[PDB]
């Protein structure tokens, strides 16, 4: 379908005996890495009790040794009973609104609201509608199953003639709101017509009952109900971005209400994680809305990543570990992931090959892993994908090790590809604009 | 709304009382646009086209929102034995901010132009 | 319809959440532990002195530094005078990167919280009839007048709330509204004295089965009394005020109703409109019928301010009608955000400092340092050993306050899938080893970051 | 409540000599800069010179805000008086250009001349005729004076007011004809009974006496920048105060520049010349200033007052120093005024008007120990450690502020000085300008 | 009345011959500046060139103001005189280069003469006729409106188009109003009551009008001004019609836009078929971009376009700037400020500081304008600061003199009033002293660098 084969696709959990949070060395995906899971796993149990606000966790390694794994697998263990919000730092950069607008909404986004609801809905085939112009009328509706007689009263029939109901019309009626929905003519009523209105759907009748009635569960964030009361169709702005600036004494009354609702009973809140992914391109002017941020009863807790060494924060010219401010950093634990052994290259090369159905042949992997000792982990990985399009092209069944070679000397690491820009120096466009195009 | 003396309603209506104390809806306008033109049209020697012209450029569900129910809308709707709502309820084009001046640029001489113009 | 849920409704807690007060005497001398606070003596009894500055109503304008290094206490004192004050006084938190908003220039934005920050109480009588409408009648007049077919001298409406009945005999214009908003007996509608009209809020639901389908919802019978006389307070701030003049809500025409539809932007509201906002609200209180709330703006990291948020400020703080403004810095000597060549103390505008009170937040000893600890756990509800509380204060010296509070909650879950319910040494020897501290990170990066061409940082 | 300048209420200066009081409606001392501001006056309310830019100068305290704060107390409440922060001309709504054009016609005023006419009476009857289903409406109010009755005819505008007035017979109304505003103001007979839900009870008044209508003159002042709003527009003057004008065309500006020139001629209007105040306005760039070069120029523009702390100093988006942070051709339009640090028996008496203005009992050992902390720590923090020293005081329950409030006040708020100091000897526990810091202990 | 730096200013006072007079139109001295001037004056009044460029060069206070004041006065008040500093350029709701051409635009003027085709009348009757559309869904619509007009000499029926009658709801008319209908838009205004109805009794302040004389039906001939930027703009954001849009575009905010070379070119034609027709002739004016060092080295390119067009204003710069960088263009130093490649462009007319009699001469003449008398020794005190500081500064001494002089009751300055003013009113190099002797103290006390 539409959820192809991805980089992090084989991650489906964060591995653990969760009885006891200890990893195991490779299981639901993840390999190696284990004082990182552990620490991971920790954090989902913050999580999952949802009794700790705003405590941030930077998750911190060189690159490709799993820290976007482990957030991923954390998502995937905590489960859809939880928000996690996922951003890169590169989205609080909005035209249509301020990096701090951009932050209180993917805070808010991470603090879900949850309410469960009974809803009593009619849906059936209307049969035929009759009308006393002496008003009252009735209406007769099927299921395939079940067929009865309703008694309707005036502001129904306004309806039902505002909204242009006739017979082969399915319809439901929402008994709460008492509002029609017109949600297409049935497959049966296909022969009516030689020609159909560009706004016509056929459905299939409603089945069993008609007056179904059912517990129903939502779960709405924080953020969702901001938008929907910024302006009087808000939830319009929910798909198309479009918020601006959503003053803040909304938002006040917003966590007012809440805490009501909660104090009541008629909701729990469900705090979850933001994710901000390489979080060294925010800015001194995020981190300060950050930490204030942070120190909030409805603050998600924030899980973060960054691969920088000693290097300058955006927004001045002094230079901090992970890029980050010190200020910060005095909010933030740290999670440090580490370069992989060989027999854990080999076992994540077994895992994409597996995801991604290719056979290697041990040899293959064997080769494959010394690549990835000695070029990364990243390249010997897309290397196993080329290799069987490589194969595939003399028809073979397995790869080979002769694929692999092939897909080295075809498609250059980062390495080799820094040599040959070295070795190319005149030829290509220096820091200076200088260039020579000639032999 | 609802509370016998208006204190938050007054309050809240402060902008618009101001403007209207200060008599700027009814003082005359110190200027306008020198030239005014109509929107430029689409020339095409089709029929279709003339007709596109009647249905976007004087659209006839706009307009009728901005101006509201005809006369015989307004007798249907009050003699009948049944109460029946109307496409807009009302006409929803605004009042106008000046109450002279309206919705045109056309201004016409007075008496005291006419006393004071000549010494 | 909705299901409640029954089973619990407890708090979570976040970084002050044990901040309860300023911890001070009568005589306002600070106690050297209460309301959760340690130490910090002198500056809580500044800071009371601020509170009681703000809630004596007197002064406009006055500013208030909190300065001191990071950690030294300084949001803590914030929410603690925020506390103090209660929730009928206006409090207005923002960092000063809140300012820096795309919609509007930014001394808009500053303006705004500045008058978010200031408080109006309104006392009005409300005055309505209201419940289900039990019977409408007409009463013909004794003098009918000529070529009309009926003339009514009365319209009785009958009433019913929840606790009464009452037979309405209103004046007959009260046609036109029963004719527009289609007033039925057994419909739930509210008369107002102020004008005579009324408004029908639904369909009572003891009528919620006449029919086997309707299309409105039904309402519950009014709870209240049939005649609900009473005072109202209402509280406004003098922004609230700003934007109900300058974006007003209710129009009925085509441009106002595309208006609410679209994208609601704040636009930059004109000293002209708050001068004369100010005037009339000056009227209401010299007449007793409202009173001014006067409360804090707090600008969190305040160097995060340019020079032209600070020198607006000036003009600002200098209104008669204006918060107390408290700012909190800890950035020592430092270059003003906006003036690439200007270093001043706290990063603030000497021009400006000049204005301040100043109250200096400083370190924390040893003691205090283990006595948050104790104050910490007991708030995130973790139990520990004594050799855990002294393990945890010895990060809080050697490393930081944050990080040592920061591992009470990993080390309580490493205890419990362990069986204990009690924190011990062992707990918090793996939560400091599971979850580094700012420098240790900063070592690896040093160690492992001494090359970068594979395997390294980037850098 | 009070403020910063509340006690400012005037420029202390004789109206005939221009003499300044060495103690004056609030103002002590910079005698030289209040007799140059009172000249200043005379420039303003004689409004025959055009686009004078006057600069005070001074360091900071020193009173240059007091000064033109106590010229705006007195020119009274006809005159404009335009205040700008310099950092509010920078916008996104409008070009800084745009924003300093419609400051300077802030602050000229055009005072017009209306003549009116008031119905004031008794309500005898009130009759209003409504359509069913559609806006139809007609009526007739009957109307009573002592000494007249009439019926007037009534359209739509004028029923809607009645009905949100709610007009009933027994009431006193009076009806601006012109603005077709209605106000209820009694009544003349008790609200009748029969009726319920009718509204709280009125005023008694006697029914008014002689004509129904009589003429009434009403004059209105109006700036240059609300007439230009307000004729940019066929709709949208909603604009005179949510500021979102955007940048008005020149040519508009044109024609009321022309309208308003005949106005005055025809005897329509008198127009009213004020002064835009910038403060700190070293916080303009060179464009702002080369901009103004030239405003200043027009025989519409008013009187620019200004203020600056700065030394030499760089100009904002440029790269070089200069006086007073300003531009020398712009120097070159300016006169400069300025304003001095004061003596000990200044800061005495600057003292006593504050803290009699905060309504403070000081004990005279408490004011010569402010007056001391004055010299060596400035007028601005020993203004604040007397509302300290206040609370402190009265929280142990004092009559008057002593000595022992003026410590402790000293003691627990530090002034710029001494937190300078703080700020020194603490250097590797607060954040450098580096961004390193050290949290342990 | 109220009096301004170049109210003594009324034009170049040159002979018939094109020669300065020494001292004439309240200039003193630029005698060979203001002869150029002049030659400008008749570039002008020729209208026959397109986009030649002038440069007023010199010192600040050297009077290129005055002399670009002096040309606007010398071309009367027919020619367009568009006056901007460059300041003026940095539009938000535009690109730097609209604005450009704004205000070359408003530069160039035509006068065109126009026929209102009108109808008149008291409204006797008013009677609409309905539409009973199906199935449109905005239920029914009204096909036309007959009205009768009547006049002093004659009477008549007209059925309306709908949209001529959207225009009289606008207007609010009832049987009885005086009304105007302009056929050229289909406008309507509402003039009043018939004064058949004159009467008090009416709460609202009607307007009671006689019936309009002469014929129902007439056609007026009124002579316009308007410049092509009123052209340009009038079809950019049209508001003339009875159309939708044109409706709607009355509600929305004004707003500047980006108006296409599409647009100016079609409006050419337009103005070109105007002139052919005889009712329109051209009147090409000025630009004056004053304060021009304040562009850019972006709007210099577009001059480079622009003075190409082939009905280009004549445009006057002027510039107070030695050797100095280019704004846009930092690394670039050139002579007044402007571009090389642009200054090639420009006839140059460098302005001269004056003389201590041409001063002298100058504080006579503005003492006069700002109607005050002094003394001759007062006279040559005021001088003196014009040599020794500054033309403007002494000049501004003026007025604060006369205030100190009336309050001592004298009517006339003399030396002991300016002595005064001195003292009062400081000028940049006074104050720059003052700042730099207290700048060595630090503390309460210094002035903030
Ligand atoms: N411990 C692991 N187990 C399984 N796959 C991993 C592990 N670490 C990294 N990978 C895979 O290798 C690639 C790079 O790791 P990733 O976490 O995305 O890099 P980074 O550490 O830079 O975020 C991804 O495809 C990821 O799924
Ligand atoms: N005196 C104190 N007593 C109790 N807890 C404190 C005290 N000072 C600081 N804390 C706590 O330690 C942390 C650091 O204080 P904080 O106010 O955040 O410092 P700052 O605002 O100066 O950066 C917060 O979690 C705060 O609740
Ligand atoms: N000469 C004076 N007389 C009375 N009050 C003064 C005087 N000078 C300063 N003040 C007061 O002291 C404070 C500081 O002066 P201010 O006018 O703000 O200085 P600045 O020149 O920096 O604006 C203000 O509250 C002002 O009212
Ligand atoms: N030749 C002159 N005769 C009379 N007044 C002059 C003359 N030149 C300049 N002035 C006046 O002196 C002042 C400075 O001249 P201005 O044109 O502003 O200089 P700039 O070249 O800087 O524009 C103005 O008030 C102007 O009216």
């Amino acid at each position: 379908g539409l959820n192809l084969i991805a980089a992090h696709s084989h991650i489906r959990g964060l591995g653990v005996d969760a009885d006891t949070l200890e990893p195991r060395p490779s299981s639901q995906g993840l390999v190696g890495q284990e004082k990182a899971r552990k620490a991971a796993a920790v954090v989902l149990e913050m999580i999952k009790q949802g009794k700790i606000a705003g405590r941030a966790v930077l998750i911190a390694g060189p690159p490709s040794t799993g820290k976007t794994a482990i957030a991923m697998g954390m998502a995937q263990s905590l489960g859809q009973d939880v928000p996690f919000t996922t951003l890169a730092a590169s989205e609080i950069f909005s035209l249509e609104m301020s990096k701090t607008e951009a932050l209180t909404q993917a805070f808010r986004k991470s603090i879900g609201v949850r309410i469960k609801e009974e809803s009593e809905i009619m849906e059936g085939e209307v049969v035929e509608i009759q009308i006393d112009r002496s008003k009252q009328g009735k209406l007769t509706i099927k299921t395939t199953d079940m067929e009865a007689i309703y008694d309707m009263g005036s502001k129904m029939i306004d309806a039902m003639t505002k909204e242009r109901v006739m017979a082969g019309d399915i319809i439901s009626i929402d008994k709460s709101s008492g509002k029609i929905t017109k949600l297409g003519r049935s497959y049966a009523r296909s022969r009516d017509y030689d020609a159909m209105g560009v706004d016509t759907k056929f459905l299939q009748c409603p089945e069993g009952e008609l007056q179904k009635r059912k517990e129903v569960v939502h779960t709405v964030s924080l953020h969702e109900i901001d938008v929907i009361n910024s302006r009087t169709q808000g939830f319009l702005a929910l798909f198309s971005g479009d918020t601006g600036e959503i003053r803040s004494e909304i938002r006040d009354q917003i966590n007012t209400k809440v805490a009501e609702w909660k104090e009541e009973g008629k909701a729990e809140i469900v705090p979850g994680v933001l994710f901000i992914d390489e979080v060294h391109m925010l800015d001194i002017e995020c981190f300060s809305y950050i930490n204030r941020a942070l120190e909030s009863d409805l603050a998600p807790i924030v899980i973060m990543a960054s691969n920088r060494g000693v290097s300058r924060i955006r927004g001045t010219d002094y230079k901090s570990p992970h890029g980050l401010p010190l200020d910060f950093l005095d909010r933030v634990v740290i999670i440090n992931t580490h370069p992989y052994t060989p027999d854990e290259l080999r076992q994540i090369l077994s895992i994409r090959a597996q995801e991604e159905e290719v056979d290697l042949t041990p040899d293959a992997l064997a080769l494959l892993t010394k690549i990835g000792q000695e070029a990364g982990l990243r390249y010997a990985s897309n290397l196993i994908t080329t290799s069987q399009l490589i194969a595939a092209k003399r028809r073979a069944k397995q790869v080979g090790v002769e694929d692999v070679q092939r897909s080295f000397k075809l498609f250059y690491d980062p390495a080799r590809s820094v040599r040959f820009v070295q070795e190319s120096e005149k030829r290509l466009i220096g820091n200076d604009g200088v260039v020579d195009f000639s032999y | 709304e609802i509370t016998t003396e208006g204190v938050l309603r007054d309050l809240m209506n402060i902008a618009r009382v101001k403007y209207r104390e200060l008599g700027l809806c009814r003082l005359e306008k110190a200027a306008r646009p020198r030239a005014s033109a109509p929107p430029i049209e689409v020339v095409c020697d089709s029929r279709s086209a003339v007709i596109e012209r009647e249905n976007i450029m004087f659209h006839p569900a706009m307009r009728k929102a901005l101006f509201g129910p005809t006369p015989s809308e307004i007798k249907e709707a009050s003699f009948g034995p049944r109460p029946v709502t109307l496409y807009p309820p009302r006409a929803l084009l605004p009042a106008p901010d000046h109450d002279k001046q309206r919705f045109t640029n056309i201004t016409v001489p007075s008496m005291a132009r006419f006393v004071t113009d000549s010494g | 319809i909705s299901e409640v849920r029954g089973n619990t409704r407890d708090h979570r807690t976040a970084a002050h959440t044990h901040i309860k007060g300023l911890g001070l005497n009568s005589s306002g001398i600070a106690e050297k532990q209460a309301a959760g606070f340690v130490g910090q003596c002198a500056a809580r009894e500044a800071c009371g002195v601020v509170v009681d500055l703000i809630k004596a109503h007197k002064m406009a304008g006055r500013g208030v530094l909190l300065a001191g290094g990071p950690g030294t206490g300084k949001t803590a004192l914030a929410l603690a005078i925020s506390q103090e004050l209660g929730t009928k006084i206006p409090f207005c938190p923002i960092t000063g990167s809140e300012i820096y908003s795309t919609e509007v220039k930014k001394t808009e934005v500053l303006m705004e919280n500045f008058r978010r920050a200031i408080g109006l109480r309104v006392r009005e009588t409300k005055d309505v009839y209201e419940g289900e409408v039990t019977e409408m009648t007409p009463e013909e007049a004794e003098n009918p007048l000529g070529g009309y077919g009926k003339t009514i001298s009365t319209l009785l409406i009958g009433l019913k709330s929840a606790r009464g009945q009452k037979k309405l005999r209103l004046d007959p214009s009260i046609y036109e509204a029963i004719q527009k908003e289609r007033v039925q007996v057994g419909d739930v509608i509210y008369i107002e004295t102020n004008t005579g009209a009324c408004k029908r809020v639904g369909r009572s639901d003891a009528y919620a089965t006449e029919f086997d389908l309707e299309a409105e919802e039904y309402v519950p019978i009014p709870k209240g009394e049939v005649h609900k006389k009473k005072e109202i307070v209402q509280d406004v701030t003098l922004h609230d005020l700003d934007v109900a003049n300058a974006r007003p809500q209710g129009g009925q025409d085509i441009i106002s109703m595309m208006g609410q539809l679209m994208k609601p932007k704040m636009t930059e509201i004109t000293d002209k409109l708050r001068m004369e906002i100010n005037k009339v609200v000056q009227k209401y209180i010299n007449q007793g019928v409202a009173e001014l709330i006067p409360g804090v703006l707090f600008i969190d990291e305040a160097h995060m301010l340019d020079i032209e948020c600070f020198t607006y400020l000036n003009k600002a703080l200098e209104s008669p009608i204006a918060p107390i403004v408290v700012l909190a810095s800890n950035r020592g000597i430092a270059t003003i955000r906006g003036a690439d060549d200007l270093k001043a103390a706290h990063g603030i505008p000497p021009d400006f400092l000049q204005r301040l009170l100043i109250i200096p937040t400083h370190p924390y000893e040893p003691d205090e340092i283990r006595r948050i600890v104790r104050i910490r756990a007991q708030t995130e509800g973790v139990q520990l050993t004594d050799a855990a509380v002294d393990r945890v204060a010895e990060h809080g010296v050697r490393i930081s306050l944050r990080y040592c509070l920061q591992l009470l909650a990993p080390a309580s879950i490493l205890a419990r899938v362990n069986g204990r319910t009690q924190v011990d040494v062992q707990d918090i020897a793996e939560a400091e080893e599971l979850f580094l501290d700012a420098r240790r990170s900063a070592n690896i990066l040093t160690s492992t970051g001494e090359s970068g061409g594979l395997h390294g940082f980037i850098s």
